[PDB]
C-alpha cells in the first residue's frame, strides 16, 4: 500500500460488466459515476491502482478519509471520480508463518497529496536528535509489516483493492464501453443508429461498389444513402420505407 | 533544388463516398504548380526542415533506402516527441522522449525508450525493377494526426504528368505540439521532396466508384475560377461573372485633438509632507 | 541495447544502512520480472529477492528475511534495494537480472530465466 | 526451503565427447500444468553468468543447438552433445517453483 | 437518515411520477427471489448529511 502500482490503461474497450458478473468484488462502492451507466461512456485515460490492506481498513480507500493508509500510504482526492473495488484473499495473499512481503507506512511529517506515492525508506525522525539512518529512541523505521495469517481475523484478514479513476480532459478518447452489436431488421422500417450516424428510415441491402475505407454514403443533397453495417464490411442502403403520393 | 509539382497532392478528404458527383471542398491541400523542394544523394543532406502546415513527400526510390521519419520541434528529449521506422516488414510509430547522434546507422544509436507515451505497430508502410513513387502527405489537423499513401511505378528525375489520388493509409490522435520535421535513411541516387500544404479550395470530380478521377483548383488562373463557379468542368463560351475585385487598407491610423490636462499625481506622489 | 547498471557499492561499517539502484534502459520495464541476486568472494550464487511486473515482492532468502527491503519503480525504470543490519557476512557482489517470459504470453505468471545479467558491485563491511 | 545437488562434484573434460551433468532435487517440480521449472545456468570465472536452459528442456535463445536437457520428476540431467575449448566453468541448476529459489553447489567443469 | 433515496432502477421515470414500491433490484442476469446478495440491492440506499 505505500508502494502502491499504478496500471495505465488506454487504446482499448474495457468490459466493465465482466467484473460486475463476479460476486467476489462485493465491494464495488463507486462515487461520482454509475457502473452500468459508464458502460457507455467514454475517457481519455484510465489509470487502475492495485494494492493490499487489512480486512476493516477498507473504508480508508475513500474520499475524506483519515488514517495510516490515508494519510500517510494511499490518498484519495475530495473530488474523486472513479470507483473503488477491494475483496478478501485469504489463500493466496497469507501465509502459514505469516507474510512479511507486505508493509504499510506508519510515520511521516506530513500527510500525502491525493495519488502520491512513497517509496523512501529514512528514518522517521520524531525527537530532536539526528538519526543518521539507525533505529532507536524517537528514531522508527517508516514501514511495518502485517502479519497476515490464515487463522487472523476477518477485520486483519488481507484484502486486495482496486481503484480506477477515469481522466477524459483535452484527450481523444482512448476508453469506451462495449455497447454490444443490437440486432439490424430490414425491410421494416426503424429508427437507427450506426457508430455516431443516427437517422430514421428503413435498412436494406446494398449492391453499389463501396471502396473499404469509405464508411457512407452521400446523395446530391447530403443524404445519408448507404451506410457501411458496422460488424460485417457490407452495406445497407437506406432508402424511406416505400412511399408515393397519396390522391383520391 | 526546384521543381514543378504539376497536379500533385490530393488525398481523400472525408471517408465520404459518392459516385460521379462533384464536391467543391476547401481544406489543407498542397497547391497546383508549386516550386517544390529537391534533393537527391557521396554528396547527401539531411536538415531538419519546418513542418509549416503539411508536407507532401515524395519519394522516387530506386530500392527502400529511405527508413522513416522523425517530428517534432525540439528532438532533444524535451518535448514529447514521435519517431516512425519502417523495419523489414513493420512498421513502429512510437511517442516517447529522444536523444539522437551526429550518425545513428547500423550494420541505431539513440534513446529509443525514454519517458514513453504511445506506441504502434503496423505492416510495412514502404511496400517492398522501377523506382516505385511512394507519396505520403502527413498532416495534423484538431489534434489528430494523419497521413496518406500512394505507391505507383515510375519509368526512370522530375515529378510525372498525371493525377493520382491518395488514400488514408493510417489515422493517430495523438496531437502534440510540432514545428519541425527530418527524413530518416541508411546509405552503405535516391531523392526525397518536401512540400508545403496551404488552405485552399478545390474541385473533385468522384468516378462511378467512389475514386476521384479529376481534380481543379478554384484560386489557380481565370479559367479555373470558372470552372470552380459553374461547378463544372468543362465551360461554355460566353462572359462569366466570379468574383469580387477589392483593395486592402494599408497602415493604421489614430486620431485625437492636442490633450492639455494632466491629473495631479505629482503632487500626491512628490508631496513634501505626508499626512498622518 | 539492454543495459542494465547497477550502483551503491561501498565500504561500510557493521550496523548501518546501504540503497543498491538498478537502472533498465533498452526494454519495456512493466513486462518483466526483475531479480536482485548476490555473488560471495570465491563461492556461488545466492537468491536474494525479485519482485514481478506489477511491483509485487516474491519473498527473500530464508538467511536474510528480517532486514532488506525491496522496492520498484516503473516510471523511472528503477530498481532500488534498501538494506539494513549490515553485517560481515554480506560482502558479495550483486547482479540485478531480468525474466525471460513477457507476462500473459504463455498457466501462471512468469518468474524464471534469469538471462541479461549486469555488473555487479562490490558491497563491502569492515572495520 | 528446498535443497537440490549436483553430481559429479567436479569432472573433467577433454574436447571431442559428451559430457552429462545431474541436477537431483528434494521435492518434484511437476506443476499443474506439468512444466518442470528447473533451469540450467553457466557462470563463466570472471564473467558475469549465463542462461543455458529454461523451463527443464526448452533452448535458450541465442545458444547453440549443442547443449541437450533431459529429467522430470527429481531428477533432470544435461549433456553437451560436443565439447569444445569455450565449454569450462560453472553449471548451476536454479528451482523457480517454490519460493524463495535455490542455486545449487556447482560443477567445475575445465580441460 | 430521515432521507434516502435510490439510484438503481430497471427503467427511468416518468414526469410527475413518484416511484415508491419498495422491490428489490435485480443488474445481473440471475434473480434474486426477494432475498439480499450479488446483484441483490435494495431499492433505496440513505445519504450521510454531515
Ligand atoms: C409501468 O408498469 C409497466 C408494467 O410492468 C412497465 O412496463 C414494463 O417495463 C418493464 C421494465 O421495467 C419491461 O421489462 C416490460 O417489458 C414492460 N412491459 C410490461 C410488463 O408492461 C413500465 O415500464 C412501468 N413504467 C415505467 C415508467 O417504468
Ligand atoms: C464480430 O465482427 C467480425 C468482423 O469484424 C465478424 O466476422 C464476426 O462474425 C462478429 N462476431 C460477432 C457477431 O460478435
Ligand atoms: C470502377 O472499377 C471498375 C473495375 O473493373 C472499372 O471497370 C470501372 O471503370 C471503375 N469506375 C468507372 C470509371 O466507371
Amino acid at each position: 500500500v505505500y508502494a502502491w502500482n499504478r496500471k495505465r490503461i488506454s487504446n482499448c474497450v474495457a468490459d466493465y460488466s465482466v467484473l460486475y458478473n463476479l460476486a467476489p468484488f462485493f465491494t464495488f462502492k463507486c462515487y461520482g459515476v454509475s457502473p452500468t451507466k459508464l458502460n457507455d461512456l467514454c475517457f481519455t485515460n484510465v489509470y487502475a491502482d492495485s494494492f493490499v490492506i487489512r480486512g476493516d481498513e477498507v473504508r480508508q480507500i475513500a474520499p475524506g478519509q483519515t488514517g495510516n493508509i490515508a494519510d500517510y500510504n494511499y490518498k484519495l482526492p475530495d473530488d474523486f471520480t472513479g470507483c473503488v473495488i477491494a475483496w478478501n484473499s485469504n489463500k493466496l495473499d497469507s501465509k502459514v508463518s505469516g507474510n512479511y512481503n507486505y508493509l504499510y507506512r506508519l510515520f511521516r511529517k506530513s500527510n500525502l497529496k491525493p495519488f502520491e506515492r512513497d517509496i523512501s525508506t529514512e528514518i522517521y525522525q520524531a525527537g530532536n536528535k539526528p538519526c543518521n539512518g539507525v533505529a532507536g529512541f524517537n528514531c522508527y523505521f517508516p514501514l511495518r509489516s502485517y502479519s497476515f495469517r490464515p487463522t487472523y481475523g476477518v477485520g486483519h484478514q488481507p484484502y486486495r483493492v482496486v481503484v480506477l479513476s477515469f481522466e477524459l480532459l483535452h484527450a481523444p478518447a482512448t476508453v469506451c464501453g462495449p455497447k454490444k452489436s443490437t440486432n439490424l431488421v430490414k425491410n421494416k422500417c426503424v429508427n437507427f443508429n450506426f457508430n455516431g450516424l443516427k437517422g430514421t428510415g428503413v435498412l436494406t441491402e446494398s449492391n453499389k461498389k463501396f471502396l473499404p475505407f469509405q464508411q457512407f454514403g452521400r446523395d446530391i443533397a447530403d443524404t445519408t444513402d448507404a451506410v457501411r453495417d458496422p460488424q460485417t464490411l457490407e452495406i445497407l442502403d437506406i432508402t424511406p420505407c416505400s412511399f408515393g403520393g397519396v390522391s383520391v | 533544388a526546384y521543381t514543378n509539382s504539376f497536379t500533385r497532392g490530393v488525398y481523400y478528404p472525408d471517408k465520404v463516398f459518392r459516385s460521379s458527383v462533384l464536391h467543391s471542398t476547401q481544406d489543407l491541400f498542397l497547391p497546383f504548380f508549386s516550386n517544390v523542394t529537391w534533393f537527391h544523394v557521396k554528396r547527401f543532406d539531411n536538415p531538419v526542415l519546418p513542418f509549416n502546415d503539411g508536407v507532401y513527400f515524395a519519394s522516387i526510390e530506386k530500392s527502400n533506402i529511405i527508413r522513416g521519419w522523425i517530428f517534432g520541434t525540439t528532438l532533444d528529449s524535451k518535448t514529447q516527441s514521435l519517431l516512425i521506422v519502417n523495419n523489414a516488414t513493420n512498421v513502429v510509430i512510437k511517442v516517447c522522449e529522444f536523444q539522437f547522434c551526429n550518425d545513428p546507422f547500423l550494420d541505431r544509436v539513440y534513446s529509443s525508450a525514454n519517458n514513453c507515451t504511445f506506441e504502434y505497430v503496423s505492416q510495412p508502410f514502404l511496400m517492398d525493377n522501377f523506382k516505385n513513387l511512394r507519396e505520403f502527405v502527413f498532416k495534423n489537423i484538431d489534434g489528430y494526426f494523419k497521413i496518406y499513401s500512394k505507391h505507383t511505378p515510375i519509368i526512370v528525375e522530375d515529378l510525372p504528368q498525371g493525377f493520382s489520388a491518395l488514400e488514408p493509409l493510417v489515422d493517430l490522435p495523438i496531437g502534440i505540439n510540432i514545428t519541425r520535421f527530418q527524413t530518416l535513411l541508411a546509405l552503405h541516387a535516391a531523392a526525397y521532396y518536401v512540400g508545403y500544404l496551404q488552405p485552399r479550395t478545390f474541385l473533385l470530380k468522384y468516378n462511378e466508384n467512389g475514386t476521384i478521377t479529376d481534380a481543379v483548383d478554384c484560386a489557380l488562373d481565370p479559367l479555373s475560377e470558372t470552372k470552380c463557379t459553374l461547378k463544372s468542368f468543362t465551360v461554355e463560351k460566353g462572359i462569366y461573372q466570379t468574383s469580387n475585385f477589392r483593395v486592402q487598407p494599408t497602415e493604421s491610423i489614430v486620431r485625437f485633438p492636442n490633450i492639455t490636462n494632466l491629473c495631479p499625481f505629482d503632487e500626491v506622489f512628490n508631496a513634501t509632507r505626508f499626512a498622518s | 541495447q539492454v543495459q542494465l547498471l547497477e550502483s551503491g557499492g561501498g565500504l561500510v561499517q557493521p550496523g548501518r544502512s546501504l540503497r543498491l539502484s538498478c537502472a533498465a534502459s533498452g526494454f519495456t520495464f512493466d513486462d518483466y520480472a526483475m531479480h536482485w541476486v548476490r555473488q560471495a568472494p570465491g563461492k556461488g550464487l545466492e537468491w536474494v529477492s525479485g519482485v514481478s511486473w506489477n511491483s509485487g515482492t516474491i519473498g527473500y532468502a530464508d538467511s536474510v528475511k528480517g532486514r532488506f527491503t525491496i522496492s520498484r519503480d516503473n516510471a523511472k525504470n528503477s530498481l532500488y534495494l534498501h538494506m539494513r543490519s549490515l553485517r560481515a557476512e554480506d560482502t558479495a557482489l550483486y547482479y540485478c537480472a531480468k525474466a525471460v517470459e513477457m507476462v500473459r504470453g504463455l498457466g501462471a505468471d512468469p518468474e524464471y530465466g534469469m538471462d541479461v545479467w549486469g555488473q555487479g558491485t562490490t558491497v563491502t563491511v569492515s572495520s | 526451503d528446498i535443497v537440490m545437488t549436483q553430481s559429479p562434484l567436479s569432472l573433467p573434460v577433454t574436447p571431442g565427447e559428451p559430457a552429462s551433468i545431474s541436477c537431483r532435487s528434494s521435492q518434484s517440480l511437476l506443476h499443474s500444468n506439468g512444466y518442470n521449472y528447473l533451469d540450467w545456468y553457466l557462470q563463466k570465472p570472471g564473467q558475469s553468468p549465463q542462461l543455458l536452459i529454461y523451463l527443464g528442456s526448452n533452448r535458450a535463445s541465442g545458444v547453440p543447438d549443442r547443449f541437450s536437457g533431459s529429467g522430470s520428476g527429481t531428477d533432470f540431467t544435461l549433456k553437451i552433445s560436443r565439447v569444445e575449448a569455450e565449454d569450462v566453468g560453472v553449471y548451476y541448476c536454479m528451482q523457480a517453483l517454490q519460493t524463495p529459489f535455490t542455486f545449487g553447489p556447482g560443477t567445475k567443469v575445465d580441460i
